[PDB]
């Protein structure tokens, strides 16, 4: 299962 | 970053004249991703030819399978034409079963 | 044996026709499980493979929610690029991630990887270590700065060593039938007559999994490497794999050559030769 991305470039 | 896609064209089983098969074009290695691909039976474009997922190599260049159900004749020609960014104009590879 | 999962993701804008078209696919070694297409019409994320048909909605909700999440970080990221950059808004630009896990036969984390990628180059990479990062370039390195202020390292980790193994795991055990079967090259040997002094040997390698192989010509036991051509292994649409190598040959001389095959898949290595 996936991870959560939470941060931008 | 621009990279000319790579072509394969063949089929899934050993090709046997009358019996039904897939036609693949495998097209790989290329940069953007954009990219048009037709299977063509005798010069003309094979309807509802289906494709893979967007997907890409450790290196980022994209590929995809393009494919169609056939029944491979003596006679009839098969092909897979590619147009990309990269080329002056679009790429015909022609299927050869012995490939 | 040895196993891994990857997750890829592709978002390519396209200015004046609306948001990026947002692609994600997963594997399992060299088998896609799950795909998500931000242009179907309600998109959900969607199994690609038996094993993971079981998983139940609450799998697919999240599942589906991370997907959409991903594709809306990324609209916005596409937008930053252009300033890191100085770049205009009217080109399509691509913006790719992969990340996932490599584990050993007893289960353990051999290797972590989350890199991104921009217009087809390396933009920035976490390192091996799971703790620090390697940007490619100065605008890289603005993420980078903004990443190491935000402890972006350390989530990655823990998702790396938890849930990634965790998973890939169950999802193993769960496709035992497939992910743990190797299914060994059917092999063959023809013969393709160039002119009255010279033929093509082929030796085909077909409907094998998984896609590493290695085939190669021998002459009297000496490798051909430099005589040989080899395609690129590609796939069936089966799940499976082809290739094949082809060396040419003095007319009458085709005995003296064989055809080497390894393959997990196979009890032994296999030496064939072309039999009229």
């Amino acid at each position: 299962r996936r991870k959560w991305r939470r941060w931008h470039l | 970053i621009q990279r000319t896609p790579k072509i394969q064209v063949y089929s899934r089983h050993p090709a046997e004249n009358g019996k039904s098969n897939f036609l693949n074009c495998y097209v790989s290695g290329f940069h953007p991703s954009d990219i048009e691909v037709d299977l063509l039976k005798n010069g003309e474009r094979i309807e509802k030819v289906e494709h893979s997922d967007l997907s890409f190599s450790k290196d980022w260049s994209f590929y995809l399978l393009y494919y169609t159900e056939f029944t491979p004749t003596e006679k009839d020609e098969y092909a897979c034409r590619v147009n990309h960014v990269t080329l002056s104009q679009p790429k015909i590879v022609k299927w050869d079963r012995d490939m | 044996g040895s196993h891994s999962m990857r997750y890829f993701h592709t978002s390519v804008s396209r200015p004046g026709r609306g948001e990026p078209r947002f692609i994600t696919v997963g594997y399992v070694d060299d088998t896609l499980f799950v795909r998500f297409d931000s242009d179907a019409a309600s998109p959900r994320e969607e199994p690609r493979a038996p094993w993971i048909e079981q998983e139940g909605p609450e799998y697919w909700d999240r599942e589906t929610q991370i997907c959409k999440a991903k594709a809306q970080t990324d609209r916005e990221d596409l937008r930053t690029l252009l300033r890191y950059y100085n770049q205009s808004e009217a080109g399509s630009h691509t913006l790719q991630n992969m990340y996932g896990c490599d584990v050993g036969p007893d289960g353990r984390l051999l290797r972590g990887y989350h890199q991104d990628a921009y217009d087809g180059k390396d933009y920035i990479a976490l390192n091996e270590d799971l703790s620090s990062w390697t940007a490619a370039d100065t605008a890289a390195q603005i993420t980078q700065r903004k990443w190491e202020a935000a402890r972006v390292a350390e989530q990655l980790r823990a998702y790396l060593e938890g849930e990634c193994v965790e998973w890939l795991r169950r999802y193993l055990e769960n496709g035992k039938e497939t992910l743990q079967r190797a299914d060994p090259p059917k092999t063959h040997v023809t013969h393709h007559p160039i002119s009255d002094h010279e033929a093509t040997l082929r030796c085909w390698a077909l409907g094998f999994y998984p896609a590493e192989i290695t085939l190669t010509w021998q002459r009297d036991g000496e490798d051909q490497t430099q005589d040989t051509e080899l395609v690129e292994t590609r796939p069936a649409g089966d799940r499976t794999f082809q290739k094949w190598a082809a060396v040419v040959v003095p007319s009458g001389e085709e005995q003296r050559y064989t055809c080497h095959v390894q393959h997990e898949g196979l009890p032994k290595p296999l030496t064939l030769r072309w039999e009229p």
